[PDB]
């Protein structure tokens, strides 16, 4: 009477909670579409969470949907503002809003996140374009320098000759190690509210490919090979710009497509071109970083013991344990023990009497990494045998 | 010659993943760690006079802990939701000796160890003596370290 | 009271307000006295029944749960404080600033340990009093002694007083020793007393009932900083 | 550190169905709770160095009791019915050590208790002994509670 | 409270049918009765903490009896026919502890008991003891009674 019991219909949303992974966890810091808080980070779970928050249509909004429908997990979104318009005044507020102080006060201050990328730098494709994208990639290759484990994605722009201006430029060594681009923009299957079709920076699929492919394989494979899936083409191909294989500049990573197979990511190396050292190639500085999140984690649980030696050897008996494991999972290279990794706390072997008096404990970890098989170098020989 | 280790000073740290803090427990009386490779004999047809051994299988022990009914620890508690079938957490177990001053000689270093077994002393009227219960783990990896190998 | 000599050690507040970060360390730190008997610890809570609970009582919450199961010489920070959550979130190049010199204290919480107090400094950066477990040592140890010599006042002022008084404090320390408190891989080493007439006082200073007794004793600092060096090289 | 704790004082309460009032009956020789979670061993084909236990199902021990051979209690009145067959009624049992003072230090809290076996002491002409019985439960389960765990 | 029962002190009447006269005979070592229930441990498929119990089938010891060689009485008869085979008779024994008066405390009551095996003592040349000889009987039913239970 007061009450009718049975069945309704509605389509809110139950969601989900805690995907971890804070290392792959994507950020993005478009502007607020056209109640969330002007600064805070947004957890946003599915792509119905994505559509209920910031609606269905904008370029924060098509790149969320590009997210999870490349098969990401979750995402964070760093809301800045219901920009102006005129989108050449939006694209030097952008950068000028990212060069604030206030950022790095949200980016150490957040540890839930790590991969900072900005999609809306695609837009200046439209529109000094050169001088724009300089300070667009530079202002995201100091805040992730910056912060302790963050990972920058940047992009080119498509007229080549403008994106060899942008690699032929100065990036510190520091600052390349930890940051990439891929260059051919996504032409997706989303319509434009007309026949024609949207086109969306490569980045919100690279980001869903390198979360998943890190979730599925382990963050130590790659994340190239990955088919996009709502991709038509990239709007360019390799074969008709010879501009960009100048090996005169910061590495770059192809996004192309196959004929048996779809839109393929073909790349993992980052800027850094450097041919021995080894913070190239994505998975690299990614994995180290994963090493580097765990060990941390176990390391300030023995933080305020006292510096005698049983608690150093109380951290080498916990370290030691979880990376073996890591080594016979298959993270680390090496067909024995004393090849993939090394520990070596000690009073005179990493510390000293006075660092042990400043209340330091330091401890060495050397590892062995594994090279990717970018090049087969087929050969045939024929054996004549009579 | 360099002097033989005792067998009377040792710490044991655990490292659960339901608990935050490392935990730090002083026992009585930790059984031995027994690690066996399992051989088998092989009989070829024309050889009567060697034999033949061929490596399988490594098999580890168990680690048997005994201390006495004190208050309740962080691995007491632990054992009774693993032993309620509350939680089917393991720990990495890091035991090591003592020399004179404070050092670690030997270290040895268990990996995903589970409890498995609680039993407890007895109770008896004429008997002038402490309450002991003993703890029982199986782990799966063991990596002895240390200097006195 | 601490001019007057009681043993205390106080524990202070933070802002209530939102510190910026290009607010600076010295004018932030100037309410607060320089006394070694003090820590700060600034961010307050937001209690789960939407209250807000003054960061002084994290702070205390996590004294009584390590003063338990570690005792008063290991620092109050890592062991976490249940049913609180701070109310702003607070980075490590924040918390550098605000470590030397007065020390502010922060209130972290993490995943896993959650919001446990995250540094254990007192007001002054020197080389004795610096780290809330060396003065809370010698704090319990100063109370526990003169608990102890209480029973021993209006004795009379002679030889056979004087090594009974060093005698039932060599039984303290030889005590405290031995489960932790004390740093030092041999008696000589962790602690001394000492009482004489030509050594601590004179005959002119036993004539007005003085006995002066002086005890020196090491403790255990803690560790504060972790470095891991990594080296990798791929393939190899 | 706190006293650990001794192993002579000890009470242990019943309450059956049959019977309207709760009872504490005064033992000798309470022989000890155990607790196994009956792990087996698994081998991979491929990993031949470390161990694979998979936890299966938690197997309760048994309680022993021991005293003399006194006047007829309503325990040992109840095991009479239930080993002559006239009723399969069980308890409810609550075993606690006592400290100094009085005061429960340990419980042990033992549920639908059976009485499953009885064993009489040896009739000697020389012995110089009291006639001791011994008694025999099997219980469902069991929950450990108190501040010494 | 009462002071507990000892245990060298005891009566046993037997009533066989081929004899008109039960006798008593006095003996050095009555074993011991014992009575199991024999429970059977159910695992259930979802329930992986608690065990189950089931009460099947009351199994009743055997008594086992030791005297010296003394003149033939009529229960050494007795077992010297059945375990020739010529009767197969069995008893009633009644078997009953005695307090300081001569008042019976407890009284334990076998029925059809039958004389199972003889078994002799050692005949050695330095020995210095008497000839023991061991009887023991499997009965069928048991039933304990007496005010000390």
């Amino acid at each position: 009477t007061m009450v009718l019991p049975g069945v309704s219909y509605n389509e809110t949303l139950l969601t989900q909670a805690s995907n971890d992974d804070p290392v792959t966890m994507p950020l993005f810091i478009g502007y607020t579409p056209p109640p969330v808080t002007v600064m805070q980070p947004v957890s946003v779970g599915s792509l119905t969470q994505a559509n209920s928050l910031f609606g269905q249509r904008g370029t924060l909004a098509y790149s969320l949907r590009h997210f999870f429908e490349n098969g990401g997990l979750q995402c964070y979104v760093l809301p800045l503002g219901p920009g102006k318009g005129e989108p050449a005044a939006r694209l030097q507020e952008l950068i000028a809003a990212l060069q604030t102080p206030q950022m790095l006060e949200t980016l150490l201050a957040d540890d839930k996140t790590g991969l900072v990328l900005v999609p809306e730098l695609s837009e200046l494709n439209e529109v000094d374009a050169d001088a724009l994208w300089y300070q667009g990639w530079q202002v995201l290759l100091t805040l992730c320098r910056q912060a302790p484990q963050r990972f920058a994605l940047l992009e080119l722009p498509e007229d080549p000759a403008s994106a060899v201006t942008l690699t032929q430029q100065s990036f510190s060594a520091d600052q390349c190690q930890r940051g990439a681009a891929w260059w051919p923009r996504l032409e997706t299957s989303y319509q434009d509210e007309s026949s024609a079709p949207v086109v969306l920076s490569p980045l919100p699929a690279v980001a869903a490919a390198i979360q998943r492919s890190a979730h599925d394989n382990g963050v130590w494979k790659a994340p190239a090979n990955i088919a996009l899936a709502k991709t038509r083409r990239p709007t360019q191909s390799i074969l008709t710009s010879q501009a960009l294989l100048d090996n005169q500049g910061v590495s770059c990573n192809l996004i192309r497509s196959f004929v048996g197979k779809g839109v393929r990511l073909w790349g993992c190396r980052t800027l850094l071109n450097e041919e021995n050292t080894a913070w190239r190639y994505i998975q690299i500085r990614l994995l180290v970083s994963s090493v580097e999140h765990y060990l941390s984690k176990l390391a300030r649980a023995y933080l305020f013991e006292p510096n005698t030696a049983p608690t150093w050897m109380k951290l080498k008996g916990q370290v030691w344990t979880w990376l073996r494991q890591q080594w016979l999972a298959g993270a680390f290279f090496g067909t024995v023990e004393d090849e993939a990794f090394s520990l070596s706390i000690g009073l005179d072997e990493t510390m000293t009497e006075d660092d042990i008096r400043h209340g330091k404990m330091i401890l060495q970890v050397r590892l062995a990494l594994l090279a990717p098989a970018e090049f087969i170098a087929i050969s045939l020989t024929l054996d004549l045998r009579d | 010659m360099s002097t033989p280790a005792v067998s009377h000073r040792f710490l044991v740290n655990f490292l659960f993943n339901n608990i935050p803090n490392p935990f730090d427990i002083a026992f009585q009386r930790i059984s031995g760690l027994s690690r066996t490779l399992e051989v088998s004999q092989h009989r070829e047809g024309g050889e009567n006079v060697r034999n033949l051994w061929l490596a399988e299988q490594v098999n580890h022990g168990s680690l048997v802990l005994e201390r006495g009914v004190m208050n309740a620890s962080p691995l007491t508690l632990q054992f009774d939701r693993v032993l309620r079938r509350e939680s089917t957490q393991w720990a990495n177990v890091v035991i090591m000796l003592l020399n004179e001053l404070s050092l670690p000689v030997t270290t040895w270093t268990l990996s995903h160890a589970l409890p498995v077994r609680w039993q407890m002393g007895d109770l008896d009227a004429g008997s002038n003596q402490v309450l002991i219960n003993t703890l029982e783990l199986r782990y799966q990896d063991m990596r002895m370290l240390g200097v006195k190998l | 009271v601490v001019g007057q000599g009681y043993r205390i050690f106080g524990l202070f507040d933070g802002p209530k307000e939102k510190i910026a970060g290009t607010a600076k360390p010295d004018e932030v730190m100037e309410e607060y006295p320089t006394s070694p008997f003090g820590a700060v610890f600034y961010p307050w809570g937001t209690l789960a029944s939407g209250a807000a609970v003054p960061p002084s009582a994290i702070a205390a919450a996590s004294i009584t749960q390590t003063d338990r199961t570690r005792g008063v010489w290991k620092a109050p920070a890592n062991q976490a404080v249940n049913g609180v959550t701070p109310a702003f979130a607070v980075s490590d190049d924040f918390q550098g600033k605000y470590n030397q010199g007065k020390a502010l204290n922060m209130i972290r919480t993490f995943s896993g340990q959650g919001t446990v107090v995250w540094g254990a400094r007192t007001l002054e950066d020197s080389d004795n009093w610096r780290y809330i477990p060396v003065r809370r040592l010698f704090n319990a140890v100063e109370r526990d002694i003169q608990k102890s010599l209480n029973k021993l006042v209006f004795e009379p002022n002679s030889q056979p007083t004087w090594q009974r008084v060093k005698a039932a404090v060599d039984s303290y320390l030889h005590s405290l020793w031995q489960q932790g408190a004390l740093a030092g891989n041999t008696p000589a080493d962790a602690w001394f007393v000492q009482v004489g007439k030509d050594l601590t006082m004179t005959q002119e200073e036993i004539n007005q009932g003085k006995m002066i007794i002086k005890i020196g004793l090491a403790a255990v600092r803690p560790a504060e900083f972790i470095i891991l060096q990594f080296s990798q090289d791929i393939a190899q």
